């Protein structure tokens, strides 16, 4: 009986941790899909401001 | 997800946007002073998709109006359903690009942008849910052109976890004589390829050899093809606007229609330009397409139908599966039941029955190597730069979105040529 | 006690759970106010209706179930339909904006936003039972919240309650009435992940029912309504054991050892008699022989699959209505000897029956006739392995040239969740083939 106590609290241990590092890998995974595509969007406006810039020279 | 804000840039987009809200207003039941009208309640059920609700029952289109030119503001206006638009909702300039991509992009266009991006955002603060952005708009204009792209990146950056969703009509000489839309049109997709989730391809050269070949029209008018447009528009946007099961909002269409993010460039076909068979067939005829490309000149990646009208669905189906196998070999076998089909029981005005088809096929590489042709025309001459130069561009930006519409073009040929 | 809580998980769970529910108050005499006046003790009881319905001081038996989809519009319908007062509003819980058709969107972006709310009212269910057995969710493998939110779910509801029995109504994706090209993906991945944490899952192939309405019903056009309300019948059949009582009634659970002879080949093979139309039942009802033929008759299945080409591991019958033993003994004695039913060499071949004498029931305005005998086999063949073959195939197709997989990996997903999933998949094809070659 304390064998089988064992078992099913390390079942309930083992899936309560697999998914805190699901949930956790998979706002990593988000997030950093989102920074990419910001960061690559003011890029397009450093380029704006180059080329408004750009007119007066 | 219900609402969608809806955008018009530029002379086109204004113009297609306003026979889309006539359109569409007469589905609903809508005349021009926001009052409903109908009589069946399927007309009110997802009327929030495209319309708030104003004080006294009353139906405010969710549209924001922007040209740099203020002729539209007028003609909006002074059209049928031209009250309906708020007054707020009106952001012009009073000096256009003249069909300077720059201009619309960097310049006027920028100096322009803020006051529209102010109008999206309360239209999208006062959303219970908001769903995603819609663009009318031209490639080989200035406007429509240069600052449409400019505001979807702009709005990008604001709701990046938003559809973007874009109307765009294409160049052609059989309708317009300006040299520098080959120009526009390839800087227009440098950007859509980047920072759109839909697009469909409104191909001005397609709806005029319909105008001229298919309903007999010697000199059309930009009504007869915006009488196309509005058509389709309607047809596109059935599934968002009636409760339906199929790609009800642009989120679920975009998981179905765009199996790689560059490749979501669409072909809309309507038909009639009658039974379930004959519907069907004509749908996928080459003719009845609005994107000057064959279809049996590449294959499917992904199709969207849409049939409207009292009809048996039995019959449709077993029509949808008929000229799937009967033309299986322009059908990737790699993505299995890529064909997905809807019916609305209300048809378009003037019909009984009506079909819409939404087609991701490897053949659109027709319309844009069309393009790219007419660009590098022009682009080893260094022709008529000093209009796009003189605005503080530089060559890079010219080579660069040369670059990437071949690139778009080589990976539709790609896809075309994969087997299991 | 045993109560048993039912779980109802994105479009497909609700429309069916609302079939169900229905079908279980006209079983029971449960008006749709809740009331049942032949229930003479007010207020709670232990009655084996108790095991689904709770009772309230008022009268009203209220369903043991949850209602979650990530989008309103589908369970505002049971909110204002014609049993909106059965259900107490803190059980229908709505998001705002769906998975569309999305896993990871079920999974995680949207899921993480409503599950601890959804733990918390199920929560709330279980503390009214006494003696709590176990879960029964009903969910698409296809939609974006029946696959990515109920795996989530399913993973939580093991934390939660640890290996308290959690059994699956899962809904087998068919092209005739399938929404979402990305159908194999969820499918995949959903089966891969709840996997561990389901006892028993009971797959329903839409085309097998598409067919048996428009082959046996006279339906043209089969709709959601006319699927649904087969499947419930189905779904009442098996759960009949827990909501009924009787000399001969076998419970479900004694079924169910029977069934899973290993924690992985918990898949079994529904088949339901008879379907047959008031016009064709009309001056004819079927025997207790002729229902327990149509049970091998494959056309009578609920997932499309031979079981005349793989071995069977366990047969269950689950009779309803005017039936007695000697009648289905003589029944199985002539299939034994005129149908093939080959079993595995390690297992008996005996068929297990059980009996409730409660006669089946009809929905008023539906299409299939009421019977006075109703019949629903359960049975763990090699065979069904043929559905995972079908979908793995179809994901193997779109995986190869990584079709839409940005739409996951946009969402969070890595692409080794996809490999795994399939992995896993390949391995459990490789199960079902082990178990059926003869031992040495
Ligand atoms: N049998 C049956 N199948 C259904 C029903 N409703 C949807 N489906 C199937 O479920 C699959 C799609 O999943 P849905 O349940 O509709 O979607 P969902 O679970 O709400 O997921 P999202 O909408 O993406 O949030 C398709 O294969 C449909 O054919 C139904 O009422 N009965
Ligand atoms: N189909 C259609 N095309 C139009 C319409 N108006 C302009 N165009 C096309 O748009 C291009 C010119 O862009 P324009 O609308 O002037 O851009 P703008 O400067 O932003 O307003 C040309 O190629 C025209 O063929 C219209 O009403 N219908
Ligand atoms: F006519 Be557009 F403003 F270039
Ligand atoms: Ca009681
Ligand atoms: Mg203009
Ligand atoms: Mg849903």
């Amino acid at each position: 009986i304390q064998k089988a106590i064992e078992e099913n609290n390390n079942f309930i241990k083992m899936a309560k941790e697999k998914l805190a590092q699901k949930m956790e890998s998979n706002k990593e995974n988000r997030e950093a899909h989102l920074a990419a595509m910001l960061e690559r969007l003011q890029e397009k406006d450093k380029h704006a401001e180059e080329v408004r810039k750009n007119k007066e020279l | 997800m219900r609402e969608i804000v809806h955008i018009q840039a530029g002379q086109c987009g204004n113009q297609i946007g306003a026979k889309f809200w006539e359109v569409i207003s007469d589905e609903h039941g809508i005349d021009p002073t926001g009052s409903y009208h109908g009589d069946s309640d399927l007309q009110l059920e997802r009327i929030n998709v495209y319309y708030n609700e104003a004080t006294g029952n009353k139906y405010v289109p969710r549209a924001i109006l922007v040209d740099l030119e203020p002729g539209t503001m007028d003609s909006v206006r002074s059209g049928p359903f031209g009250q309906i638009f708020r007054p707020d909702n009106f952001v012009f300039g009073q000096s256009g690009a003249g069909n300077n991509w720059a201009k619309g992009h960097y310049t006027e266009g920028a100096e322009l942008v803020d006051s529209v991006l102010d109008v999206v955002r309360k239209e999208s603060e006062s959303c219970d849910c908001l769903q995603g952005f819609q663009l009318t708009h031209s490639l080989g204009g200035g406007t429509g052109s240069g600052m449409g792209t400019l505001l979807i990146s702009k709005i990008r950056e604001e709701y990046p976890d938003r559809i973007m969703n874009t109307f765009s009509v294409m160049p052609s000489p059989k309708v317009s004589d300006t040299v520098v839309e080959p120009y526009n049109a390839t800087l227009s997709v440098h950007q859509l390829v980047e920072n759109t989730d839909e697009t469909y391809c409104i191909d001005n050269e397609a709806l005029y050899d319909i105008c001229f070949r298919t309903l007999k029209l010697t000199t059309p008018t930009y009504g007869d093809l915006n009488h196309l447009v509005s058509a389709t528009m309607s047809g596109v946007t059935t599934c968002l606007r009636f409760p339906g099961q199929l790609n009800a909002d642009l989120r679920k269409l975009a998981v179905n229609m765009v199996p790689f993010p560059r490749l979501h460039f669409f072909m809309p076909g309507f038909a009639p330009l009658l039974t379930v068979p004959e519907l069907t067939q004509q749908m996928f005829d080459s003719k009845n397409m609005m994107a000057a490309c064959d279809p049996r000149h590449g294959r499917y990646l992904t199709v969207a139908a849409i049939f409207r009208g009292r009809m048996s669905m039995k019959e449709v189906d077993e029509q949808m599966l008929n000229v799937q196998n009967k033309n299986s070999s322009y059908f990737v076998e790699w993505i299995p039941n890529n064909v997905k089909t809807a019916v609305c029981d209300i048809p378009p005005r003037g019909l009984k029955m009506s079909a819409t088809f939404i087609g991701n096929s490897t053949a659109i590489q027709e319309l844009f190597k069309r393009i790219s042709e007419q660009f590098t025309a022009m682009f080893r001459r260094k022709a008529f730069l000093h209009w796009y130069t003189g605005e503080g561009m530089d060559e890079m930006e010219f080579t660069e979105a040369e670059s990437n519409m071949n690139d778009l073009v080589s990976e539709y040929q790609q896809y075309q040529d994969a087997t299991a | 006690m045993r109560e048993c809580i039912s779980i109802h998980v994105g479009q497909a769970g609700v429309q069916i759970g609302n079939a169900c529910w229905e079908l279980y108050c006209l079983e029971h005499g449960i008006q749709p106010d809740g009331q049942m006046p032949s229930d003479k003790t007010i207020g709670g009881g232990d009655d084996s209706f108790n095991t689904f319905f709770s009772e309230t001081g008022a009268g009203k038996h209220v369903p043991r179930a949850v209602f979650v989809d990530l989008e309103p519009t589908v369970i505002d319908e049971v909110r204002t339909g014609t049993y909106r007062q059965l259900f107490h509003p803190e059980q229908l819980i709505t998001g705002k904006e769906d998975a569309a058709n999305n896993y990871a969107r079920g999974h995680y972006t949207i899921g993480k936003e409503i599950i601890d709310l959804v733990l918390d009212r199920i929560r709330k269910l279980a503390d009214q039972c006494t003696g709590l057995q176990g879960f029964l969710v009903f969910h698409s493998f296809g939609g974006g919240t029946g696959s990515g939110f109920t795996s989530l779910l399913m993973e939580r509801l093991s934390v939660d309650y640890g290996k308290k029995s959690k059994l699956e109504f899962s809904i087998y994706p068919a092209p005739q009435v399938s929404t979402a090209v990305v159908e194999p993906y969820n499918s995949i991945l959903t089966t891969h992940t709840t996997l561990e944490h389901s006892d028993c899952a009971f797959m329903v192939d839409n085309e097998a029912i598409y067919d048996i309405c428009r082959r046996n019903l006279d339906i043209e056009r089969p709709t959601y309504t006319n699927l649904n309300r087969l499947i419930s019948q189905i779904v009442s059949s098996i759960t009949a054991s827990l909501r009924f009582d009787g000399a001969l009634n076998v419970d479900l659970t004694e079924f169910q050892t029977n069934l899973v002879p290993y924690p992985r080949i918990h898949f079994p093979l529904a088949t339901y008699a008879p379907v047959i139309s008031a016009e064709k039942a009309y001056h004819e009802q079927l025997s207790v022989a002729e229902i327990t033929n149509a049970c091998f008759e494959p056309a009578n299945q609920m997932v499309k699959c031979d079981p005349r080409h793989g071995k069977y591991m366990a047969c269950c019958l689950l009779y309803r209505g005017d039936v007695v033993p000697k009648d289905v003994n003589a029944a199985i004695a002539t299939i034994k000897t005129k149908r093939s039913i080959q079993f595995v060499d390690w297992c008996p071949t005996g068929f297990k029956v059980g009996i409730n004498y409660q006669p089946p029931t009809v929905v008023p305005g539906g299409d299939l006739a009421k019977v006075q005998r109703a019949v629903c086999m359960l049975s763990n063949t090699t065979a069904i392995a043929e559905a995972w073959a079908r979908l793995d195939h179809k994901f193997d197709l779109m995986y190869a040239k990584r079709a839409f997989v940005h739409w996951y990996v946009g969402e969070g997903m890595e692409e080794g969740e996809f490999s795994e999933a399939r992995e896993d998949m390949a391995a459990l094809e490789k199960d079902y083939e082990e178990v059926g070659v003869d031992s040495v």
